Order: C-alpha cells, then sequence, then structure tokens
RNA sequence: GGGAACUUUACCAGAUCCGGACAGGAUGAGGAUUGACAGAUUGAGUGUUCUUUCUCGAUUCCCUGAAUGGUGGUGCAUGGCCGCUUUUGGUCGGUGGAGUGAUUUGUUUGGUUGAUUCCGUCAACGGACGAGAUCCAAGCUGCCCAGUAGAAUUCAGAAUAAUUCUUCUCUGCGGGAUUCCUUUGUAAUUGCACAAGGUGAAAUUUUGGGCAACAGCAGGUCUGUGAUGCUCCUCAAUGUUCUGGGCGACACGCGCACUACAAUGUCAGUGAGAACAAGAAAAACGACAACCUACUUGAUCAAAAGAGUGGGGAAACCCCGUCACAUAGACUCACUUGGGACCGAGGAUUGCAAUUAUUGGUCGCGCAACGAGGAAUGUCUCGUAGGCGCAGCUCAUCAAACUGUGCCGAUUACGUCCC
C-alpha cells in the first residue's frame, strides 16, 4: 500500500518523527500541504520493518516514540523515493 | 487557573524525561524554561555542548522539530538554545553520566568513583558522596559508599545545597545502580548565607 | 483508562485534577512543581 | 477599556518579580494603574502511599502546590498595554493577561 | 532552654568583640545583635540575644571564659 | 491506594491474531496474498472457516535461522523505591596516647536537658554526621489591597439610590519568644539550669507536622514502569483481543483482624420548628456541548425521576448533623411508637450489558440475633478522647475504606518504672 510511501516521504522536510503509542488509528503528519492521517498501528509495523536495518535512531519516553534517521537512512529514504537532493536536516542549517 | 499549571508540570515533566534518554555522554545537566509569545524555545543546560549543536544542524534541530511535532506547536514557534554549565564539576546530573560511561568502560568501582570524588571536590565542591550498589563482585547484593568533604542530610535545607541524581547502569548479569550527591560551594549558588549553623558576626 | 507513562491501567491512577501521573509513579514522575511539605 | 491583570504562577519570586517590579514600567510612567492585592492562595494537595508495594508502616505522602493569583487594574491606555506588558522581560512561568470588561 | 554550642560559641564572640551590648536589656542587647550578626534565622538571634545578656550581666559578677581585653 | 463484574484479569471454559523486525533460500500467467456478500460453519449478520465467483493493487504468505511479546518463574541473582531495627539520641574518622594483638581513648565520674543538650572535669586535641537549627501549616500583629471581600453614614421609598471607609476578609514580606525581669525560691560561691509566679495571643524544643545519621534485615515489590540477569512460553501462545461467557464475592451459623448499627426516658424514638461551620472539587479533541450547581416548571396529585432556562475555568455561592424547642406534640415497666436483617411485589435511575449496581422509592416482612457484654485486648492528656458531620479520593454506577476540613467537647494522672 502506498500509504507507507508518504510516511517515508514524510521524514523529509520534517526529519525527526514523533508518534504516541496507541493501538488505534492516529497520525501526526503528512503535514505541509495535505496534513492528513494514517493509523499508528500500521505506522509502527513499518518502522520495525526496516528498523532491523540501521537506517533509524530509536528513542522512547512515556508512551511516545521518537524516530530520527541515521545517515544510511537519509540516503535510502532518498533513493526509495527516487528523489535525492538529501534529507532536509543537512540541506540548509 | 488550576490546570494550566498542571499542564506545564506535565509538560515540563515530559521534556526532562525525554532529554535524559537522548542527551547522554553529552552531559545533560538539566533544563530551564519559560515562554511568552509564540516562543516555546526551551533552553537546554548541558556540559558537552558541541554534540548538541552538531556538525551541521542536526542534534539541536533534530531535537527541535520533534518537540514541535510532539507538543503540536505550529512549525517555527519553538527555538532551542544550549547553555554551557560553568564548572562542569559541581553538577551531579552531569557526573552520573560520567559514572555510567566509566563503568560501561569496564572500570573497577573504587577507581571509578574516587576519581570523580576528586574532580568534584577539586572543582570547588564542598563535599561528595558516591554510592554504587548492585551485583558488583557477584552473588553478594553488595553496596558501597564513597565519601569526601562534608555534607548535611537532615532538614529541608539540604534540598538547596544537595542536587543529586540516581541512575541505573545496565551491565551484563544484572543491574548496577549509581548515585552521586555533591555540594554547592555555598559561595555563589544560593548563598542565602545558607547553611543555617554558620552565623557570622561583622567586626 | 490506560494512563500516561505506562501501559498500566492499574496502580490506580489519580484522576485528581486530571493530571494522570501514576503510571510511573508521581514519585518517580515529578518536577510537576509539587513539594514535600507537611 | 479599563484592563485587568491576572498573574498566576507558582514559583518563588515570579509572581512578585513581575507585578511588584514590572508594573513600575506603567506604575511610575504615563499610565495610571489601580493596584489591588493578589487574590487568595491555593494548594493542590495529593497524598499517595509511599510504598510501591503492599508492605508498609502504613505511611503516606502529602504533596502540595501553591498557585499565586494577582489582580492589577487600570484605566484605558490604547496600544500602550501592548507596549506596557512588553516593556519588561523578566520572569518565568508568569502569566500574560488580555482582559476587557465594564 | 538549653543552648547549643552554636548559640553558646557565637554569643561568646559577640561579647568578646562588642561592648556596645551593655544593658541587661534583652531588647537593647538584641537590636545590636541582628545588625552585627547574620545567623539567617530569628531564633538564633533570639537565643543569642538571650545568652549574650547572661554573659554581660555575669561579667559584673566576676570573670568569664573568653576574658575581655580589660 | 482492592468499591469492580464484561473491561481492567492475572484464574477457568472456547475462539481469533502475528505483533513473525531482518535475508543468507525450492512454484513470480488466472500470484504464496490482503479483505469480502450470500450460503452453510460456529456461541456469534464475526467470516476464522467450507462452497461461490470476485476484491486483491505484494508490505503479505511458504521454508530456515533469529526473534519479539508477557501480570512467566526466582525479592534467595538485582536496581530503585518502601517498611523495620529505632522515638530514641546515636554514629565516624585524622594525628596523638595505652595494648604483642583483636581493640581502645577521644565518645567520661558528676550536675542538667527530649537530646553525645550543656557546663565542668579530663591523654586526649582538633573535626564530620545525627540532635538542634532550616523548613511547612496553625495562633496575636505590622505594610500593601480589594469591582471575583464587606462594613459606616446620610437622602428619599415600601413594613408603626449617593456617599466615605478598612473593624470584619484577601496576601507577599515583615514584627513577636527570648529564659526576660521577680521570688534572698529548689539547687548552688562557679556553672548548666529548674520551679512556682509576671508580662503577652502565645510561656518552654509556642503548637501540629516534614525532614533525619551510621550500620543492618536474605523484611516487601520481577502486579508501577523499554528497570533489569537468567530461562520457561512463541502461532489450534503463558502474546494480544473495547473477543465471547464465568470466577475473583460462593454458604459447614467454621476460627480470626478492622470498621458501621445499636438496644436509652441523658434526644429517647419521630413529628415539626430555630439557628449556624470549613478545608475541596467542578471541562473535552484534530468533531459541528459530554462538569457541576442555583430558578422554575414536572404539580389538579406520590417519592426518587423527566425536561427547559441561567454563569462558573473557580473568592458560584453559606441554611450538614451533634445542638437548641418545652413547641404544653406522640409515645409509654416493654424486645417495646427502640435492630434495620432476611423477604417477595411494583417502579425511577447511571449504560454495551445489571439476571437484586443503587435508591429521601414506595411498602409488606419485624416473631433475625440482640437486652452493658467471659478471659483476654486497644490509644492519647487540651480544643485532646469521645460524639457529630462534611467534602476529596475510586467515579459511567456504588463508602460501613482511607485522606483532609470544620462543629460539640469531656472526666485522670502534670506521676512512676511495678508491668
Amino acid at each position: 500500500k502506498p500509504s507507507r510511501d508518504n510516511v517515508y516521504r514524510f521524514f523529509f522536510t520534517e526529519g525527526v518523527i514523533a508518534c504516541k503509542k496507541d493501538r488505534m488509528g492516529t497520525w501526526t503528519g503528512t503535514l505541509g500541504g495535505n496534513t492528513f492521517t494514517v493509523p499508528c498501528i500500521q505506522v509502527m509495523q513499518l518502522m520495525r520493518s526496516l528498523k532491523s536495518r540501521n537506517l533509524i535512531k530509536e528513542q522512547y519516553a512515556w508512551r511516545h516514540y521518537y524516530w530520527t534517521l541515521n545517515d544510511e537512512g537519509i540516503a535510502y529514504m532518498r533513493s526509495y523515493l527516487h528523489l535525492a537532493p538529501s534529507a532536509m536536516p543537512n540541506t540548509q542549517k | 487557573k488550576k490546570r494550566m499549571i498542571v499542564r506545564d508540570g506535565v509538560f515540563y515533566a515530559e521534556l526532562f524525561e525525554f532529554l535524559k534518554r537522548e542527551l547522554a555522554e553529552e552531559g545533560f545537566s538539566g533544563v530551564s524554561y519559560h515562554i511568552t509569545t509564540l516562543r516555546t524555545e526551551i533552553v537546554i543546560k548541558a556540559t558537552k555542548t558541541r554534540e548538541v549543536l552538531g556538525v551541521n544542524g542536526r542534534r539541536i534541530r533534530e531535537l527541535t522539530a520533534c518537540i514541535q511535532q510532539r507538543f503540536n506547536y505550529k512549525e517555527g514557534k519553538l527555538q532551542l538554545y544550549v547553555e554551557r554549565v560553568e564548572v562542569r564539576g559541581l553538577s551531579a546530573m552531569a557526573q552520573v553520566e560520567s559514572l555510567r560511561f566509566k563503568l560501561l568502560s569496564n572500570l573497577q568501582v573504587r577507581r571509578a568513583a574516587m576519581g570523580i570524588i576528586r574532580y568534584v571536590m577539586e572543582s570547588g565542591a564542598k563535599g561528595c558522596e558516591v554510592t554504587v550498589g548492585g551485583k558488583i563482585k557477584g552473588q553478594r547484593a553488595k553496596s558501597m559508599t564513597f565519601r569526601d568533604g562534608y555534607m548535611i542530610k537532615s532538614g529541608t535545607a539540604h534540598k538547596s545545597f544537595v542536587d543529586s541524581a540516581c541512575r541505573h547502569c545496565y551491565m551484563r548479569a544484572g543491574c548496577i545502580g549509581v548515585k552521586v550527591k555533591i555540594m554547592l560551594p555555598s559561595d555563589s549558588t544560593g548563598r542565602n548565607g545558607p547553611s543555617e549553623p554558620l552565623p557570622d558576626v561583622i567586626t | 483508562r490506560c494512563c500516561v507513562i505506562c501501559s498500566n491501567q492499574k496502580a490506580l491512577i489519580r484522576k485528581y485534577e486530571l493530571n494522570v501521573c501514576r503510571q510511573c509513579f508521581r514519585e518517580n514522575a515529578e518536577h510537576i512543581g509539587f513539594t514535600k511539605l507537611r | 477599556q479599563t484592563v485587568r491583570l491576572t498573574i498566576t504562577s507558582r514559583n518563588a519570586k515570579a509572581v512578585e518579580s513581575v507585578t511588584s517590579q514590572l508594573l513600575t514600567r506603567a506604575r511610575d510612567e504615563k499610565v495610571t494603574i489601580h493596584g489591588p492585592v493578589r487574590l487568595p492562595t491555593r494548594t493542590l494537595k495529593i497524598t499517595t502511599r509511599k510504598t510501591p508495594c503492599g508492605n508498609g508502616t502504613n505511611t503516606w505522602d502529602t504533596f502540595e502546590l501553591k498557585i499565586y493569583k494577582r489582580i492589577i487594574d487600570l484605566h484605558a491606555p490604547t496600544e500602550q498595554v501592548k507596549k506596557i506588558t512588553s516593556f519588561t522581560m523578566e520572569s518565568g512561568v508568569d502569566v500574560s493577561i488580555t482582559i476587557l470588561d465594564r | 532552654k538549653i543552648r547549643t554550642k552554636t548559640v553558646k560559641r557565637a554569643s561568646r564572640q559577640v561579647v568578646e568583640k562588642y561592648y556596645s551590648k551593655l544593658n541587661f536589656d534583652f531588647y537593647q542587647n538584641k537590636r545590636v545583635v541582628m545588625d552585627v550578626t547574620i545567623a539567617e534565622s530569628k531564633k538564633l538571634k533570639n537565643k543569642i540575644a538571650g545568652y549574650a545578656t547572661h554573659i554581660m550581666k555575669r561579667l559584673a559578677r566576676g570573670p568569664v571564659r573568653g576574658i575581655s581585653l580589660k
């Protein structure tokens, strides 16, 4: 499902990603233009998927998750999108 | 306005718990905070401040845009700062991350703490206590306390001079806990003229 | 009523003033601005 | 538009460190201000048993807050209040106030 | 009712170092204390001012430890 | 923080699910797949499943390894937290001295203090903790201050609306308390102090607390927690299910802890009537108000209910019972005009569901004990016990629980070490 593409895309222009843990439909994102949502249970199933890949930097507190992508995740996330200037975080400041 | 203080309490409780997770080896000594108008900036107190800024903006902005994304502020109302904590010694919470690191580094315990004991007591601190409990020297439920200088444990006056931290070190085979108390060189911090039992007489 | 810091939905959680802090106890979770007096 | 100020903050030397000091930006200047006293103080009192466990000497905590409300009253400067409050930067956790009535 | 060595000691430094405090008045001998001494609490001075007058009054009886420059 | 139901839930009876991350691999022409109406399947209009076609758009599914999850065990592997030893006044070191040494002195006879608190004496001298003191609330008080506090007055009006203020209330920071005079007092040339008395709101750590050393306890917790070591489980799972139903709560008057009710003529039972209190709470987002409470209708006919209007984000509220009442009220030598248990009939209510949720709901059962409590046992001394009652916490619904506030308000010791 393409939902899973834009969540990927949604790291760019955002960078660090914040999700409260529920077992229920919730989403914080898709934001600059559309700002519409997706269920978290399925978000969580996507992060673990390639989280076994080094791409991502875990954090956790309380009920919230905090995802930042490692450089290897920047580069992959670029090329999976096929569009690759580089992640927003290093593009300007 | 009861619950508008509680929402900040629950808020402030969230920032502190979160940074501790992710500001480490980077000497996280705490947070101060206030806001007025469209600025949520949240200064950060820290010891090792070039890993919080980063090579290219990353760590401070990587921690910026999640707090807009956690607490939902519309993008740009946050800032961030970092404040060099003068005399790295005198802040315990900076020096538990010293212990944690040092014990991960496989050091034996007495050598580990007793150094920090000097560094803090060197830094101007008026005292210390360092206590490592855990499975050290296994099968024992053995605890150890390492003392310096001098200190006050009773009354509520201590909470002014005593700023301490209790944080776990997760070893193999079990846990090893770590606790550091320290002092404030009564001088410039607080200074309320502060340990009661010292009266002065101007002559 | 699962509550804030943990899955809990146990260690019955204070509703009082709608701060829900019991998950990781209001002892471990603090800086809320509470103090220990009396 | 006589305006109104409700300063609600806990911490030591904030509630004081604005209204006492920081109204003398208006107080001693072109504004004419009506001071009342701060409203009464509240305490928010939760008491939880100290034991994570069952066993105890049956002991309880009592944790408290203090919330400090100050009301401070005005005649009507126009656009000065926007300048009034903005004069003085110093505090934290203290409360900004936009009020109209009568 | 019994005074800690802290009350005792500091009050011996005052009488050693101030003969401004003279009258058996607790109230006069108090108002000289708090300006000159910082104990950060009132009771200390209230204790100190009480014992400081015991010392002075007793000096008139005879000598007292921490003897004056007289 | 145990007041429930299904949830929470671990336990039981079955059924669903992948949560199983990672690829290092045997069918990529109707794809191992995902989801599905009906039909049967089943407890289930639940699709798991069987048929029937399609809805399938690859992330899923098959095979290996890893794994993840958990109220799984071990609190005797463990952190942290907690209790307890421990309500007391205790503990530790440097240099010095004594001892072959373990160790000891310091840390003591004596006097005093709640106090290892003081003074004195002193092979010890100088220091660290604990005590004290800082703190927090209560009491008298200053300054500021009132349109989200409330008094004085005049002027007119019913029944013979203008003015000025801080007594009352608000609160930040301050005053006040100290052993201060007195008693030739007790004791005593010193000292440290004690008492009866004085001043004062307060008179002896003013009062009630919070804090609280050093050593320990195989004290409790792996059901608080991405807090944790093992090693059990890993897909007809000990994982998960707003998953379905049941339990955790059952009737041998079983034995035990804590609490509420109370049997009297001292409210005593009850019917009316008069007054007056205080800490405390109150609310909703990724939508276009869900919290309380006052008023008045429900009221041509019960009660609790239903419904409409009205402001409060909290200084929206103050009529609580104990008591007062002789109001000439009713009882009336009794298991009773005092138990409210057991009880079957209606009815209003919160809500997925109440088959006793619960109740100023009625009204039947009263004939169930019960009639100062056997040995034995509890905890405190002044606004105190006791009595009374009110909110809070849990809470969709429910307090004989706890947490806190206030009202009524006591006799006995101001002592000893006997237990």
